[PDB]
RNA sequence: GGACCCGAAAGAUGGUGAACUAUGCCUGAGCGGGGCGAAGCCAGAGGAAACUCUGGUGGAGGCCCGCAGCGAUACUGACG
RNA sequence: GGUAGUAGCAAAUAUUCAAAUGAGAACUUUGAAGGCCGAAGAGGGGAAAGGUUCCAUGUGAACGGCACUUGCACAUGGGUUAGUCGAUCCUAAGGGUCGGGGGAACCCCGACAGAUAGCGCGUUUCGCGCGUACUCCGAAAGGGAAUCGGGUUAAAAUUCCUGAACCGGGACGUGGCGGUUGACGGCAACGUUAGGAAGUCCGGAGACGUCGGCGGGGGCCUCGGGAAGAGUUAUCUUUUCUGUUUAACAGCCUGCCCACCCUGGAAACGACUCAGUCGGAGGUAGGGUCCAGCGGCUGGAAGAGCACCGCACGUCGCGUGGUGUCCGGUGCGCCCCCGGCGGCCCUUGAAAAUCCGGAGGACCGAGUGCCGUCCACGCCCGGUCGUACUCAUAACCGCAUCAGGUCUCCAAGGUGAACAGCCUCUGGUCGAUGGAACAAUGUAGGCAAGGGAAGUCGGCAAAAUGGAUCCGUAACUUCGGGAAAAGGAUUGGCUCUGAGGGCUGG
RNA sequence: GCCAACUCAGAACUGGUACGGACAAGGGGAAUCCGACUGUUUAAUUAAAACAAAGCAUUGCGAUGGUCCCUGCGGAUGUUU
């Protein structure tokens, strides 16, 4: 029953300070840092996740560590705005603007009988 | 011979308020052309909790007038307002809860809320949870609209002072019983260091004119003047009556 | 190492097994700390359950 | 590390420039071909050999051999 | 089985602050944890969230309301008497 | 006038400490195993009905025994 | 000076035998035995604090409240190696300031009385467009770019050696990709290593309380089989003990609990959790997408480490060789991480740096070369300071090598509800000046015939009771309690009996 | 057919009635006084009936304001109503 000691200077149990225990190849138990748990992106009209991204830290997002097929979605507000969301944006753009080509042919309407 | 409690109230620093987990002022949109003479449309985003605070806050965001960029604002909830209402503020806004309309637009009899003082003060009266102020008569020739106060007070303003339709949200707070002290140590931790208090009459001479005696009394009149100076001044200030209706 | 035999830890373990040192005066904890009804009432649920479907 | 997967690959990589040396391991069930460059180390595990002969045999001339 | 005879929900303050003041928090007790009709979707699913905010779990939406109940007394009253005044008005 | 020598409790002036302790604020960390069994939920029984009852599930509490932690009642014990 | 060689040296269970050295050994070293700490340690590390106490050699005097050959003392030398661990960066409560306002002045308030810092585009370095008065200090536990095995010293290491990776920045070259100027596929969720773009605007991550159940992963604990070595063997024991390993990183696979998409349209309502809950706002069912992983396989990587068995130098080869490192079970178990629900609040439980994504499309290119390109490979660089050691019954504070005080990480087996008490394994340790005797009086711990509070101010102290299972439980009551009321019975060992499950096969 | 765990309940036999065999671990009952309760307090003679507490009541105040700090200038309550 080998017991363990912290790797670094941080001798507290903080949030940033979690590991994991590790078997190595010399037969010995070692802790290992792990990064916090972070939650992915969030659709803000739905509050659920968005689908097709990993969930990690935001550095660990940067171009030049991670492909961009991995923090790109291939649609309009792709990782930004959930599929749902974006369907009830463009039917309500589509009909607020229909609505409002009603409401100016009725007052042209409306001023031609007057 | 020592500074009473009341009085180091003043000098602060462990009696300044807390507001580390507040979310910024509430208050109405700076009033600018578009309130003055039409309406702007806004959409409430979020109704939050402030800490220290009784009545829901609601997040509404409008647009600009003159600039590309969403304009944010902090509004005191009135009761029945949701996510995704529309707010209407402005001269010509319609009335409906929510709305905020000049009091020269809002018609005798009417229940309002967060009433400017000061035309384009924001906001200054009625804006705790379950409070409101009501709209009793107009006088066009000087312009000056009269309210009643939740305290009952009547008040003249200007007619162009602003103030949301409806009550605050939030009312009935102060009916239920807290039933034990740590109920009250949490509602004060995040309000101020008021809490526990310590009566008078259990202190020494030395920090408080009640304290002293070898039994607990005042043993003066608790009345004290309205000129008293400070350290003095304790008890019932000014009173000009005491004891039950 | 100095030796430390687990042979009678076995040995007991077999017995208990066989149903011996399991009396009114081996018994310290209560029913539940020995083993909760509530474990109970899920394994339970869960086999009847499984049956079921 | 990484592993390659075909002869030709791995030939088309020993042929290149960074191609510093070439290692070549003898398993019981396998050989193994290690190629050093300069980002990564390649390795082509052949399960026959006489592939793995041939190989060998194909290696370029410039590129030093070391046998374990 | 009737596990309490009238204590319902308070019986977690056991016989603490007084049957009084028990009896009278029992009315706020049950209705800021009671589920409210949702208006906007049809659903028995309108929880507290903080004092005056009650939310919605099938449909999200979040009104402002009463501290221990979706809509107080006078919040009927106030929509009433704004409905006469803005009808008065538009007439 | 130091006024033969030594001696006050005090008074005044100007500076230094919240590494102890008191209180507010910010940011972290820590707290076995058991007992009682509130809301909510499932099933069954009685009854003409109203409704009542029973057995389970669940896990509330400035609740209880109690380890660590925190504290310090008695021996008016030891030491003194 | 007398006191006086007197008061004292007494907590933390404990030492003994042989040998070595030495003038000198109860106290130094080796071996053996007998004990203790007993994993919320007398074990193994850190934060503050200390500052060389760290390691080697040697030692007159002093000191180590007896002693010492000895040492945290003394003397002479040696020792702390970083792009990846921290500071450094960000901002928190707050602190310090310009201007302004006060002030005899030391100074006071602190972005509040005001022509802000500057920031982008193209360039004849000038023009154009944006520009809300602090671009300052403040966390070796908050946020945060990047490293892993193996080996190595008398004393250092995620810093040194070897091997293998990663992060940030810079510049080009080759190949690839697009031009229907700005890719392709899927009905869709979405997938693929690439696959335009400037002012302007928008979203997300960073980013968050507490308690309870359940589920997943890693490590540990535990049972069985194969093989290697060791222990016991008057008798039995296919038995007892030890070890039977796989790091960062790259690729492929898999796809928990959720979330999402397509077909379809449901009461005889169905589905479903431990608990809930869900469904014409589209359930059950069928088929898919995505998300986590401390999941699987491969490369790293057996060449390493470990165990065992041999040959050789036998004073100095850090020498040389072989065998194995295998196959399964189990769980209200213990430590950590994660997922998803539910309870609580008149309490709702940080900010910023930084990173990612998106709305718009001004502007931009050619025909055998041009314009772009977050793609693959190749090339170069990476500062400054800290790093020894103790972290305490002698390395910090308490005038000391003081039984006090001082934040935190790891945590085996048995009994047992249990990080209760008791015993044990790894690790540590026998350090509390020693010897002889067993007076009075004391300190600490017991017992005591008959009586049972008569003692005493007073039941002070002690004694009695105590865990678990079964039966049973009054007055009063705020109906929640009182309650473990009270009052009774049982409990060992051995040999059995019955009940309570999973997987596979029509 | 192949595996799997410790829980529960019974029955014999048996020991000098021993058996939660160490350890661990409430004494109980009938009343009076005080304080409701949980919490806090005189570091080093007093832990309590003292302090606080929820509940109850009173007083001032609508910002050109109430209470308070400041030599002055200006500030706390106030991110308030
Ligand atoms: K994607
Ligand atoms: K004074
Ligand atoms: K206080
Ligand atoms: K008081
Ligand atoms: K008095
Ligand atoms: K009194
Ligand atoms: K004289
Ligand atoms: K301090
Ligand atoms: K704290
Ligand atoms: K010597
Ligand atoms: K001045
Ligand atoms: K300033
Ligand atoms: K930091
Ligand atoms: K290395
Ligand atoms: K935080
Ligand atoms: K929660
Ligand atoms: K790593
Ligand atoms: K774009
Ligand atoms: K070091
Ligand atoms: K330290
Ligand atoms: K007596
Ligand atoms: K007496
Ligand atoms: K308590
Ligand atoms: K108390
Ligand atoms: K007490
Ligand atoms: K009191
Ligand atoms: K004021
Ligand atoms: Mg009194
Ligand atoms: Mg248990
Ligand atoms: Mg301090
Ligand atoms: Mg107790
Ligand atoms: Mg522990
Ligand atoms: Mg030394
Ligand atoms: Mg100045
Ligand atoms: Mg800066
Ligand atoms: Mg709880
Ligand atoms: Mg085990
Ligand atoms: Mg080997
Ligand atoms: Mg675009
Ligand atoms: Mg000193
Ligand atoms: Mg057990
Ligand atoms: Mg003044
Ligand atoms: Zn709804």
């Amino acid at each position: 029953v080998q017991r363990l000691t912290y790797r670094k200077r941080h001798s507290y149990a903080t949030k940033s300070n979690q590991h994991r225990v590790v078997k190595t190849p010399g037969g010995k138990l070692i802790y290992q840092s792990t990064k916090k748990r972070a939650s992915g992106p969030k659709c803000p009209v739905t509050g659920k996740r968005i689908q097709g991204i990993p969930h990690l830290r935001p550095t660990e997002y940067k171009r030049s560590r991670l492909s961009r097929n991995r923090r790109t979605v291939n649609r309009a507000y792709g990782g930004v705005l959930s599929g749902s969301a974006v369907r009830e944006r463009i039917i309500r753009a589509f009909l607020v603007e229909e609505q409002k080509i009603v409401k100016k042919v009725l007052k042209i309407q409306k001023a031609k009988e007057k | 011979g020592r500074v009473i409690r009341a009085q180091r109230k003043g000098a602060g620093s462990v009696f300044k308020s807390h507001t580390h987990h507040r979310k910024g002022p509430a208050k109405f949109r700076s009033l600018d052309y578009g309130e003055r003479n039409g309406y702007l449309k806004g959409v409430v985003s979020e109704i939050i909790h402030d800490p220290g605070r009784g009545a829901p806050l609601a997040r509404v965001t409008f647009r600009h007038p003159f600039r590309y960029k969403h304009q944010k604002e902090l509004f005191v909830a009135a009761e029945g307002m949701y996510t995704g209402q529309f707010i209407y503020c402005g001269k010509k806004a319609n009335l409906m809860v929510g709305n905020v309309l000049a009091l020269r637009s809002i018609p005798e009899g009417a229940v309002v809320c967060n009433v400017e003082h000061k035309v384009g003060d924001r906001g200054v009266f009625a804006r705790c949870s379950g409070d409101y102020a009501i709209v009793i008569s107009h006088n066009p020739d000087n312009g000056t609209t009269r309210i009643k106060l939740p305290s009952g007070a009547k008040k003249i303003v200007p007619s162009g002072c602003r103030a949301m339709i409806g009550q605050v949200a939030g009312g009935g707070r102060t009916e239920k019983p807290m039933l034990k002290a740590g109920n009250a140590y949490h509602k004060y931790r995040v309000k101020r260091n008021c809490w526990p208090k310590v009566r008078g009459v259990a202190m020494n001479p030395v920090e408080h004119p009640h304290g002293g005696g070898n039994h607990q009394h005042i043993g003066h009149a608790s009345t004290v003047r309205r000129d008293a100076p400070p350290g003095q001044k304790v008890g019932l200030i000014a009173a000009r009556r005491t004891g039950r209706l | 190492t100095k030796i430390h035999s687990r042979s009678r830890a076995r040995r007991m373990k077999e017995a208990k097994r066989k149903g011996r040192h399991s009396g009114y005066g081996k018994r310290k904890g209560t029913r539940e700390a020995r083993l909760p009804t509530k474990v109970l009432w899920m394994r339970r649920m869960r086999v009847l359950r499984r049956l079921l479907r | 590390p990484k592993q390659i997967h075909e002869i030709k690959d791995f030939l088309l990589t020993a042929r290149r420039k960074d191609a510093r040396t070439v290692k070549i391991k003898k398993n019981k069930d396998m050989v193994k071909f290690k190629v050093r460059c300069s980002k990564y180390l390649y390795t082509l595990c052949v399960s026959d050999f006489e592939k793995a002969d041939k190989l060998k045999q194909s290696l370029p001339p410039g590129l030093s051999v070391q046998d374990l | 089985t009737k596990r309490t005879k009238k204590a319902g929900i308070v019986g977690k303050y056991g016989t603490r602050y007084g049957a009084s003041l028990r009896k009278q928090i029992k009315k706020m007790e049950v209705s800021q944890h009671s589920k409210y009709f949702c208006e906007f979707c049809g659903k028995y699913a309108v929880k507290r969230k903080a004092v005056g905010i009650w939310g919605c779990k099938d449909c999200g939406k979040v009104k402002a309301g009463g501290a221990y109940t979706l809509n107080t007394a006078s919040a009927v009253t106030v929509r009433s008497t704004i409905r006469r005044l803005r009808e008065q008005t538009e007439s």
